[PDB]
């Protein structure tokens, strides 16, 4: 009946530093080895380190200087602490229990063996974003359809905003069909960007109007833009 | 890395580079919206709970590759697979190595629809330029994306999103390219090239 649960701040503006906790239920923190792991979307899982109350502890060379773990008996809790943050520290953070074994391939007295770890119980992880930017509303540009399938495609480029989220609709929500609204990219600038598109009968571009409606709550901004053939 | 099979069949998966010293290898499975879970440790041993259709290769000698096998594949086997390698001679890895993204087919295959937009004159007055490549309705859910200028590779100044699931179980994605107005004018064309499963689609725009 072992069970783990992570907790963290969410967004962090970096002169500050990151502090995370993990609640353990069904065992005492002095009965095992504990691990932290991190993962960016689309990327491979990365191993941060491990702690034992004996003091057999080690950290990944990638970030060894800025990270430390500690143990609190009264709360039955594992903790992580990282300093000097940049935007590449953004990830999902997992905590786990590390079991250990020995691989023996010759004569023990000649040191023909080594120690390895494997992880058998994990938490659901906590999402952390690091950003040094200030709130900013979007600029909105038109993606015009061509005059030259029988169908045309048109839309809105929603550019340079912070932070997420943004809602987008068409003709005050009276056009729900043919619409693909895509999720955003993050530039080296620090702000986001996304786009929205509709495909339409090209035999109606002279009689019909299309207007996208953008709404960005964190800056109290609303925009309406009409998209036209060239 | 990408792979697809039909229910009832057998999957074989390689991972990492060839051995130098004696090995201890661990394998890990990860479904959509979940933390990794453990399926093999110490090269061939199986933790309790794990079905017997999963099995892996023992360590016998230098020069070989770690390999995982799933017999009688069920639909719930759809996942990402990772391995974690310890080698007496090569040292300890701190990042998991990749096996594959594994799809268990329930539908016909479908090629991507692609659309490509030049930068508006509104944007050009603001002293900026952007190309936008939108990709929709493909299955299974993996593609690669390459940008080309006249007939040369680009690489620098590109951002591309992960695939995401539409409400009819197909996938979509996006790519962007950043330009100075002077760069946009001093070439003859630009292309967006999308590869699904060894097949390629291409769109092209011009300043004129
Ligand atoms: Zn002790
Ligand atoms: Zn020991
Ligand atoms: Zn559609
Ligand atoms: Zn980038
Ligand atoms: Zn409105
Ligand atoms: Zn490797
Ligand atoms: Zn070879
Ligand atoms: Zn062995
Ligand atoms: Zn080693
Ligand atoms: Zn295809
Ligand atoms: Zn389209
Ligand atoms: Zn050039």
């Amino acid at each position: 009946q072992l069970h783990l649960q992570e907790s963290g701040p969410g967004l962090v503006k970096p002169p500050e530093t990151l502090s995370l906790t993990c609640s353990v239920s069904g065992a005492s923190i002095n009965d095992a080895y504990w691990s932290w792991i991190r993962q960016s979307p689309g990327k491979r899982p990365e191993w941060v380190g491990y702690v034992h109350h004996s003091g057999d502890t080690n950290y990944n060379p990638s970030l060894k200087r800025r990270v430390t773990f500690s143990l609190d008996t009264a709360k039955n809790e594992v903790s992580l602490k990282l300093v000097d943050l940049t935007a590449a520290d953004s990830a999902t953070y997992f905590c786990a229990r590390a079991l250990h074994g020995k691989r023996i391939y010759g004569i023990v007295a000649l040191g023909e063996l080594f120690t390895y770890f494997y992880m058998d119980v994990w938490g659901k992880g906590t999402a952390v974003t690091v950003s040094s930017a200030s709130t900013k509303g979007p600029s909105v540009f038109p993606l015009a359809p061509s005059s030259k399938g029988g169908t045309a495609a048109l839309g809105c480029l929603v550019k340079d905003y912070f932070p997420e989220p943004v809602t987008v609709s068409w003709n005050s929500g009276a056009l729900t069909s043919g619409v693909h609204t895509f999720p955003a990219v993050l530039q080296s600038s620090g702000l986001y960007s996304l786009s929205s598109v509709v495909t339409v009968p090209s035999s109606s571009l002279g009689t019909q109007t299309y207007i996208c409606n953008v709404n960005h709550k964190p800056s109290n901004t609303k925009v309406d833009k009409r998209v036209e053939p060239k | 890395s990408s792979m697809s099979v039909s229910p009832g069949e057998t999957a074989k998966i390689s991972c990492g580079k060839e051995s130098i010293g004696s090995r201890a290898v661990q394998w890990y499975q990860q479904k959509p919206g979940q933390p990794p879970s453990l399926i093999i440790y110490n090269n061939q041993d199986r933790p309790a709970g794990v079905p017997e259709r999963f099995s892996a290769s023992p360590d016998f000698r230098p020069g070989t590759t770690a390999t995982l096998t799933i017999t009688n594949v069920d639909a719930e086997d759809e996942a990402d697979y990772y391995c974690h390698i310890y080698d007496a001679r090569g040292g300890t890895n701190w990042v998991f190595d990749r096996g594959t993204t594994l799809t268990v087919l329930g539908q016909p295959k479908a090629a991507p629809s692609v659309t490509l937009f030049p930068p508006s004159s509104e944007e050009l007055q603001a002293n900026k330029a952007t190309l936008v490549c939108l990709i929709s309705d493909f299955y299974p859910g993996a593609v690669t994306v390459a940008w080309k200028a006249d007939s040369s590779p680009v690489k620098a100044g590109v951002e591309t999103t992960t695939p995401s699931k539409q409400s009819n179980n197909k996938y979509a994605a996006s790519s962007y390219l950043s330009l100075t107005p002077e760069q946009w004018k001093s070439h003859k064309s630009y292309s967006c090239q999308v590869t699904h499963e060894g097949s390629t689609v291409e769109k092209t725009v011009a300043p004129t």
